[PDB]
RNA sequence: CGGUGAAAUGCGCAGAUACCGGGAGGAACGCCGAUGGCGAAGGCAGCCACCUGGUCCACCCGUGACGCUGAGGCGCGAAAGCGUGGGGAGCAAACCGGAUUAGAUACCCGGGUAGUCCACGCCCUAAACGAUGCGCGCUAGGUCUCUGGGUCUCCUGGGGGCCGAAGC
């Protein structure tokens, strides 16, 4: 799970790429929950903070795939 | 929005004692606060059917109030719409 | 008023002498509207996960303001304008809520 | 809101006895003092002490059973079978003394509300007396 | 090329399709998103700011029964539908053609106007459904879940689910 594996952060901080980046997968996509490792509040949160990032480019919309 | 210095300076302009916070007059004063910061926000965003509804809610609330007054001690109704300015 | 932060994009090819003069732009607009800076963040440039205007980078700007509400979007509106200021983002200014600790 | 005080009361031990618990808790006053008076008196309750919970006075009735049965669910015969407001608020119903009923062949009792005080059907007509016929229990 | 069970109608040598770059515009808003949240209902999901309703918890501070319901009235009221004007990407009644079939005024395919988006005004219905009027009290628990307070391996308040005592 990505919360196990990472520190303490601030689930607010849009700036903060270096970070939010292990929450999206191999596609631009948002990891679901099960993955993620949050809670109820923390993953509502987690949306609304990416949603931003990814306006002010730091974060994709989409990715392509990779391995081959 | 209603802030707390203009809120708590409503209650203090009609209170009865000093350090009262809940009485008739003063219930009554606040929506009326409320009320009237509705009915200038429903001039404009006339399409929010919603907040107009809590405006009823609070004119019904309001209204209930009255009638108590007019119930219990007259004067004080009396003298209360004049110093709020309502069904006068 | 309220507290916010206000994120600034513009072109990140941009020399020494014209970046100064948008971002002094900026100062004087802010104070156009009331909004006294806390403190600003210049990380400068980064790269974007997509290219903004056919351009694949960015100079990045922060700021703390504690500007009146009423004209908070107008603030923006006057950003808006240079054809160099490419992206703007005004937030209010919210405690921030720990995580994994 | 809580329209019918006694209404409740007398819930409240309805739906007490039926699930079996020693005693239950009730809203104090005067009046619903003196039906529990009965009650017990009759012998369809142990009886009642007052009480406060939390601050606020409340009456403690005290349930009554019968001995445990054989076979298979062995719920205890219920000393308070029946029991219903006759009275209700919005169509109150006074009874005239020739008017009191016997109930269950004389059974189970009445209780009204004289202006000699709350009553036995029995009591009233020994009083010779009539009112507000609160309720029947059996 | 497209499309089908197959096919054809259509579009392409004025050069389509597949591919790169640029520009216009409308609609809608993936993932997160749930067996979730909110609201009186109808209904509500990109992001931001302003304006605004309701609601929950803790303290127990203030008023002192000021409460409930609610004929008629007033407002809200999906979709479609009507007026004036704007807008029109995609979809698409009617309508034009294609194939299927004993036949097809259909189900399948290609087009296509109202309409569907916006503003103002009207319409006001509905499986407008929990098919379950509103409010207060009382009657074993278990478990999952949203959310708040606490001395937080447990307690306590509010909401959404499943199983279930008594009872029905």
């Amino acid at each position: 799970k990505v919360k196990a594996t990472l520190g303490e952060f601030d689930l607010r901080d849009y700036r903060n790429v270096e970070v939010l980046k292990r929450f999206l997968s191999e596609t631009g996509k948002i990891l679901p929950r099960r993955r993620t490792g949050l809670s109820g509040k923390e993953q509502r949160i987690l949306a609304k903070t990416i949603k931003r990032a990814r306006i002010l480019g730091l974060l994709p919309f989409t990715e392509k795939l990779v391995r081959k | 929005p209603i802030t707390k210095e203009e809120k708590q300076k409503v209650i203090q302009e009609f209170a009865r004692f000093p350090g009262d916070t809940g009485s008739t007059e003063v219930q009554v004063a606040l929506l009326t606060l409320r009320i009237n910061r509705l009915s200038e926000h429903l001039k404009v965003h006339k399409k929010d059917h919603h907040s107009h509804r809590g405006l009823l809610m609070m004119v019904g609330q309001r209204r209930r109030l009255l009638r108590y007054l007019q119930r219990e001690d007259p004067e004080r109704y009396r003298a209360l719409i004049e110093k709020l300015g309502i069904r006068g | 008023m309220r507290r916010y932060e206000v994120n600034i994009v513009l072109n990140p090819n941009l020399d020494q002498s014209q970046l100064a003069l948008e971002k002094e732009i900026i100062q004087r607009a802010l104070e156009n509207y009331g909004a006294r800076v806390e403190k600003v963040e210049e990380l400068g440039l980064r790269r974007l996960a997509y290219p903004i205007a056919k351009d694949p980078q960015g100079y990045f700007l922060w700021y703390q303001v504690e500007m009146p509400e009423d004209r908070v979007n107008d603030l923006a509106r006057e950003l808006r304008i240079r054809d160099n200021v490419r992206r703007v983002m005004v937030v209010k200014s919210q405690e921030p809520f720990l995580a994994n600790a | 809101m809580l329209t019918d005080p006694i209404a409740d009361m007398l819930t409240r031990i309805r739906n007490a006895t039926r699930v079996y618990k020693e005693s239950t808790d009730v809203p104090a006053s005067r009046f619903k003092e003196e039906i529990l008076r009965i009650l017990a008196r009759e012998g369809f309750i142990k009886g009642y002490e007052r009480v406060d919970v939390d601050g606020k006075p409340y009456l403690r009735v005290y349930l009554k059973y019968g001995p445990r049965r054989q076979g298979p669910d062995p719920r205890p015969e219920q000393v308070i079978h029946h029991i219903r407001r006759i009275s209700k608020p919005g169509r109150r119903v006074y009874v005239g003394v020739k008017e009191i009923p016997r109930v269950r062949r004389g059974l189970g009792i009445a209780i009204l509300s004289t202006s000699k005080g709350v009553l036995t059907d029995r009591e009233a007509r020994k009083l010779g007396v009539g009112g507000e016929l609160i309720c029947e229990v059996w």
